[PDB]
């Protein structure tokens, strides 16, 4: 088959864990556009914090996606 | 104390520039210190020297 | 005997200790923090 336009996948990722030690790491952190806090002044130093995510893509062939969404 | 007077006796506080100069209130605090211990004794229990 | 003072003024900050610990470590902060950015930011370009 290589009716590629009418895939789509959808994976519950698993849980992933990350420790919030030294500011380097909120820097990093707020880069990502993708990480968004609903309270943007947010104390992230000395906090644990968990992410629990779902990826749906679709396809354009075999090897790359036509989209890409986690959230 | 006399104003305009250094005590024989005063303790000397660091300013600023870090040097010492004399200080009213703690040579104030010192000698009351000495005063009391002339008057009633001073106690040094539970002290290790 | 002569005293000479070389120091540049030196003399007059207050707090010199803290005053160049403050110096230093906003300049590894600033280094480091820029060094990880980019390299995360590689990476992503990289894997997308």
């Amino acid at each position: 088959y290589t009716d590629f336009e009418n895939t789509f996948q959808k994976t519950v990722e698993p849980v992933y864990q990350m420790h919030i030690k030294t500011s380097k790491d909120i820097a990093v952190l707020r880069s990502k556009e993708w990480f968004q806090l609903d309270d943007e002044d947010f104390d992230l130093l000395n906090k644990t914090l968990t992410f629990e995510t779902e990826t749906e893509v679709t396809f354009k062939n075999a090897n790359i996606f036509s989209s890409v969404k986690c959230f | 104390i006399p104003r305009e007077t250094i005590p024989f006796l005063h303790l000397r506080k660091k300013t600023p520039a870090g040097d010492w100069k004399y200080d009213r209130q703690l040579s104030s605090l010192f000698l009351d210190g000495l005063e009391k211990a002339a008057f009633n004794g001073v106690t040094f229990k539970d002290k290790y020297v | 005997p002569v005293m000479a003072d070389l120091n540049g003024g030196l003399q007059f900050v207050p707090e010199l200790k803290e005053f160049t610990a403050k110096l230093r470590k906003e300049l590894v902060e600033t280094s480091e923090v820029r060094k990880a950015v980019s390299i995360e930011t590689a990476l992503e370009h990289k894997v997308v």
